């Protein structure tokens, strides 16, 4: 009767304000421990460079932060490769198939939460390049699937609600994390389902927000309502005119193209390592040489960097000074010091003229390349705050080149143009646009920005499909 | 109009306001903004202080442009982005021995490159004097972040701060004495060395999967 | 078959393309007419006001306005009352139920479309106590019903992308518009589909901010993404925390007892016009006479107010000077005065000493009755900017009332308590939740007050189903 | 030392000079022209004087003394003289040549003072409104004509303010009208506006009562 609905009701609505809870919990422990730790390991890096940079032997200076990546990965990747292989990515294709509705076996185990999120910390830690957003998806899923009604029917309904709880804690939309439990359910409309998701996602990116405020002291101010906060995007800069949708659809086919191409390089970089690198040994291996080899790259990359501007108010957390004028600090350094997110944030809010194209154009193509070589390795990463990255890399490059080639122009702000290859190049690589398309209108809190973003969300995913088609039919 | 002695606490203040603008000129190419006239931004908020203490409804809030009040705003602003309270002691009353100290110091770093001047011999007389006062500024960022609780180390008093980039910018931009040591080879093979380990673990898993 | 697949995929989404464009167009239209019909109406009757002000014959005022009031609506009645019966409301019930399945005769007319558009322009000129945001949803559907796939469930499908994009041409909401079109389908999940209304409601806000920008002359800044604007709510004054929540769920029982008020007075008042009021002759007389008394107590309030502070720059069009100093408008007369969207934004942002308790009390007592009374009138007028008009009225009272209780604290901003209070009253007279809340998330563009925001909806459902229950089993 | 950085070149030691006395008048007459605001009147000489001597001194001393540091001390000041005069807004109520006031103003405020100096010897407040309420009047319909003129001629802003001197003027003006003088315009027509608010406020009650009343019986 309505007695016994009404009880089973009120705890379906009790556990999933428990899962979003947990699953901001689970968000908030990453990002202070990550915070912490990679803090410690770039003061020691900071530390020994600056020690060795006038006295000498900086080559010892690579030796140990190559060192201290590999240790991180080392500990990462052994306890995905040999304990939990389900737990390596970012476990999104597990979830979507869960949703979808076959069970992979060891993906809602809570031995997998516990890996997922050491091995995500770990991961970042080390220095590869990867994005922490990504695995909180599977981590507000795994524990959905263990708080919670012991019965196949509900524990899916759980599960996307822990989902959608994780893309609102991992980006801070609510509103997309919904979206993306619908469209993986597919299933009929449920009213009271899709309520509880809804209360489990704002839940989640509360529960960020106020814990993450009281570690900050700011407790009168919550502005972290997701991990990457894109800021505000409220200035006549950051204004757009009707004659550059043209502009943003090119964007698009841009970022379609060079998503093909991460994900043409991904392919055949896949083939190749379920062939010969399958045994759990080597793929420890595997990683601990790509972390080894991000250091060294980005070493080679800081010490051959002849441009430093003199630090900002916040332009540097762990200003690197090397080899230029006293009260300059590396440009370059800045790049691969900085977190993937605060890089983003500064690329999409910054004056022109802020960013020097070659080293910006450097670091781009150097870090697209080891993004997809980082993608696929036994380790829990995601791959969203990369794309993200890359995009805003070479869409704040195109923004720099309109400037120039429209003398300066005021609507040619090279934040903006960003912002919009931000998208491109997530749009052209995880091909999923529904729900990305509200990620980005919460993530910049604009209405008026989402119409081009919705445009180059569309071209780069036609484009990425028929270039895809093309490369595999060429080969 | 006014009272008569109404329109003295106004009189005051305008030419208190008067002195102190023309001493933020003409003290702002070489910055001596906290050194040079901290006593008139003072007596300029102590006069104004004296107008809030029968005249403050009548000069402040009398009408929409608060002239008074945005005066007073600005150099409130100016003030407290000159980060000039740092310059002072927390009495306010004059410069602190830290500041005191780099002063002379700044004034010493000086002394050597005149006597130097007649590059060369400047970069290697008294290296040790630029060295002991970028030592001090480095001190006084990370004592003045732990003083007042500022979260970063950003901006110190702007005398301070442009007495050092004066300094900075004579020892690497004027002259040419800064000499980092530079160990590129060894830096190349290191880094070729570790570039150089995924070709052989790729390869030699391509050839040990063949032939098992 | 693809081929014909695809023939057919595109003309949809060339379509729904149509359907996004001809919808914002409406919407400028009715923007555009109506402040400029209202414009003149208030220039005559200001004009008039201030030439009696002084020589006596003030009550020659009052029938003038009473009489330009009962103009408008007897023109906006009588062509609803008259020729299309279909037309009158907002035309939700009347679309919920042709997305249920059930279709009502003449909803989807072009002749309907032409009545309601001319409706809704006669009855906000007329100046009925509405808003035209709500007819906005019927027009786009009769939009998308005319333009297009000649069958039922086509029919339904592009239905749904106008309703999609009357929502998000009045709202400047396109995600609310396209979850608005789910729950109201509440059928299977399709992604072609979700796409089309995605499409369809993001163009439609896109086509209503960018000729309205060619209007206003300026066109570097599209900050009219709606029919009404909130505006920016990033202020430290606009900021809570936990201890705020509490708060919220008060003043959400509060929305939720008011709002069943208003809907048993209404519902009462239903009852008594189908008994009695259902002949059309009857229908177009009560409706002027409601509008000749809305100008009436407009008028008493505005003649009996001894409220009046100077011109502090803007917040109006037609400041009104009655019986007190030179350069000092009277505080009600811009109450009635400037249309419902601009005193909701006013009252949204605004120092908190710039309301007069009595004289907002007095306004929001009146305009609660007024409003409740002009639902039911047989005239093409919407409900949602009068209950979003009320609720931040009071809310605004309610955070008066906090600054007095707790000495003018930080915290007690009473713009942050109009805009929940807003939300109270809205929730608690439609009960659409769901859709509701991700609409005010996008109109104040903050995740971060989506939390509080859901709190006080749902609290004002729950409270108003209970006391609408308990208050018909006492009659 | 090079005769940049650690002093200051005499070329620019002197302009710095005459751009420190020429902001210390502005400010001095900016102050004592507050309270009663004769501000856009008074200190256009010394504002003019200080933007000619701030473009002189920026096209060779632009680089050494305007952004030659973080606090741009001569950068700041400037804008917060400009900033002052836009807020004052008394572009529009002076002249295009800028040499003097307009026309308008001008006729403003001697106005202004003939209206205040017939207030005075109207006291020795019932004679000042019995016969001092032509001039009042003619004044306040000068003004509510010179914000249209703005209106138009500028075509700003509804609502835009003209030079600060000329709105303080009226508020006085109004202040004394209406405040302190205490002069006010009686109504008498509250029975007429009862009348006709009781009459139409008691036409639904009678609609809906006589619906009620026909529908009683078939
Ligand atoms: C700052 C922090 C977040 C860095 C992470 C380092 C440790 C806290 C992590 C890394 C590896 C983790 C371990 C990985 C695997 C296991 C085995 C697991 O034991 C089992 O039940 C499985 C045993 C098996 O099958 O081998 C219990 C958790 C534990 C100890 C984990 C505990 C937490 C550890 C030590
Ligand atoms: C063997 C395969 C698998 C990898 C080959 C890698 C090379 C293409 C890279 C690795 C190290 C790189 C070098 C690292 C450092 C330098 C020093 C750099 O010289 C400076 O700018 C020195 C002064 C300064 O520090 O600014 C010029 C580039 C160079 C030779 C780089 C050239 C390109 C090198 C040889
Ligand atoms: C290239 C720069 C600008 C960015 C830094 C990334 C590289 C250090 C990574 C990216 C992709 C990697 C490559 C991906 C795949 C291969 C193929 C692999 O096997 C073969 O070449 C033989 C295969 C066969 O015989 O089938 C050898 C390593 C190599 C070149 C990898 C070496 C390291 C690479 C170049
Ligand atoms: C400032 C105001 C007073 C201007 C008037 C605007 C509207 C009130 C007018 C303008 C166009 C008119 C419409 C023009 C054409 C028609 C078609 C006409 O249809 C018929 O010929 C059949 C009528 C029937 O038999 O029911 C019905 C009236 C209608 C909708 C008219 C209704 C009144 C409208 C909307
Ligand atoms: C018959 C039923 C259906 C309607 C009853 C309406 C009354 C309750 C209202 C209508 C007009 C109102 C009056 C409108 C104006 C005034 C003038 C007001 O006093 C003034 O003279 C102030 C005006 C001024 O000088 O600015 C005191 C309230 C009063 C009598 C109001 C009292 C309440 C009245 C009589
Ligand atoms: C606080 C007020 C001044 C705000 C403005 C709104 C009123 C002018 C409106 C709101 C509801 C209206 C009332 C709604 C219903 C009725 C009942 C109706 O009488 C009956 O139905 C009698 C039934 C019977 O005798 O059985 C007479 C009109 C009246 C009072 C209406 C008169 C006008 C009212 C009071
Ligand atoms: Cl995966
Ligand atoms: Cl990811
Ligand atoms: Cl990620
Ligand atoms: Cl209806
Ligand atoms: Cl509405
Ligand atoms: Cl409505």
């Amino acid at each position: 009767n309505h007695t016994a609905f009404r009880t089973v009701e009120i705890k379906r609505w009790v556990i999933c304000a428990l899962i979003g809870i947990l699953t901001g919990l689970v968000a908030c422990f990453i990002d202070i421990v990550v915070e912490n730790l990679a803090g410690l390991k770039y003061r020691v890096i900071k530390g020994n460079i600056d020690k060795f940079t006038e006295k000498g032997g900086l080559s010892f200076s690579l030796l140990l932060w190559a060192t201290l990546n590999a240790a991180f990965v080392l500990v990462g990747s052994v306890i995905v490769a040999f304990i939990e292989p389900v737990a390596a990515g970012s476990g999104i294709p597990q979830i979507k198939c869960f949703l979808n509705g076959v069970k992979i076996p060891h993906v809602v185990r809570l031995k997998t939460l516990v890996i997922k999120v050491s091995g995500v910390i770990l991961s970042v830690v080390g220095g590869l390049a990867v994005g922490k957003e990504g695995p909180m998806i599977h981590s507000g899923s795994v524990i959905a699937a263990g708080i919670s009604f012991r019965r196949d029917t509900e524990k899916r309904d759980f599960v996307s609600a822990g989902a959608a709880a994780g893309v609102s804690a991992a980006f801070g939309a609510p509103v997309g994390g919904v979206l993306f439990s619908l469209e993986e359910g597919a299933s009929f409309w449920n009213q009271f389902l899709t309520w509880r998701i809804f209360f489990a996602s704002m839940i989640s990116t509360f529960t960020l927000n106020f814990v993450l405020s009281i570690y900050h002291g700011n407790m009168w101010d919550l502005s972290s309502p997701g991990l990457i906060n894109f800021g505000r995007f409220d200035s006549e800069k950051m204004a757009y005119t009707i004659h550059e949708i043209p502009v943003f659809i090119a964007m698009g086919v841009v970022g379609g193209v060079l998503g093909a191409v991460f994900n043409a390089l991904n392919y055949w970089l896949t083939m190749f390592r379920i062939r010969y690198i399958h045994r759990p040994c080597l793929q420890v291996i595997e990683a601990v040489l790509v972390a080894a080899v991000t250091a060294t790259v980005a070493f080679v990359l800081i010490y051959s960097s002849r441009d430093c501007q003199p630090l900002q108010g916040g332009s540097m957390s762990y200003p690197l000074q090397l080899f230029c004028a006293d009260g300059e600090y590396n440009s370059m350094a800045a790049a691969f010091f900085n977190t993937p997110e605060k890089s983003v944030v500064s690329l999409f809010h910054d004056p022109p003229g802020s960013y020097n194209p070659l080293t910006l154009g450097l670091f781009t193509l150097v870090y697209f390349f080891l993004a997809c070589w980082t993608y696929g390795l036994t380790v829990s990463a995601g791959v969203f705050i990369p794309s993200l990255l890359i995009g805003a890399a070479w869409g704040r490059l195109f923004g720099i080149s309109l400037s120039y080639l429209t003398g300066a122009a005021i609507w040619a702000d090279p934040g903006k143009y960003a912002l919009m290859g931000a998208a491109a190049q997530l749009g052209g690589i995880v091909r999923m646009t529904l729900s990305l398309t509200v990620i980005m209108m919460e993530a910049t809190s604009n209405v008026t920005y989402g119409f081009p973003i919705m445009l180059v969300l569309m071209t780069a995913k036609i484009v990425g499909d028929v270039f895809i088609e093309g490369l595999y039919d060429m080969h | 109009d006014l009272d008569p002695e109404c329109r003295e606490l106004l009189l005051d203040f305008a030419n208190s306001s008067a002195e102190l603008t023309g001493c933020l000129v003409r003290s702002a190419r070489p910055v001596r903004l906290c050194q040079t006239c901290y006593p008139l931004f003072q007596q300029v908020v102590s006069k104004m202080d004296n107008i809030s203490r029968s005249c403050a409804r009548s000069l402040l809030m009398a009408d929409r442009m608060q002239i008074v009040v945005i005066l007073s705003e600005f150099f409130n602003t100016t003030w407290q982005e000159a980060n000039c309270a740092n310059c002072l002691t927390n009495n306010s009353e004059e410069l602190s021995n830290s500041t005191v100290y780099f002063l002379n110091l700044f004034n010493h770093t000086l002394t050597c490159f005149e006597h130097n001047l007649q590059y060369s011999e400047v970069c290697k007389n008294c290296r040790e004097a630029y060295k002991t006062l970028s030592s001090l500024y480095s001190e006084m960022q990370k004592m003045n972040e732990l003083e007042n609780k500022a979260e970063p180390g950003t901006h110190l008093c702007i005398d301070v701060e442009d007495a050092m980039n004066i300094t900075r910018k004579l020892w690497s931009r004027t002259f040419n004495c800064s000499v980092p040591c530079s160990d590129t080879v060894p830096v190349i093979a290191v880094s070729v060395f570790i570039l150089f380990l995924p070709v052989v673990f790729y390869l030699s898993s391509f050839l040990h999967s063949e032939q098992k």
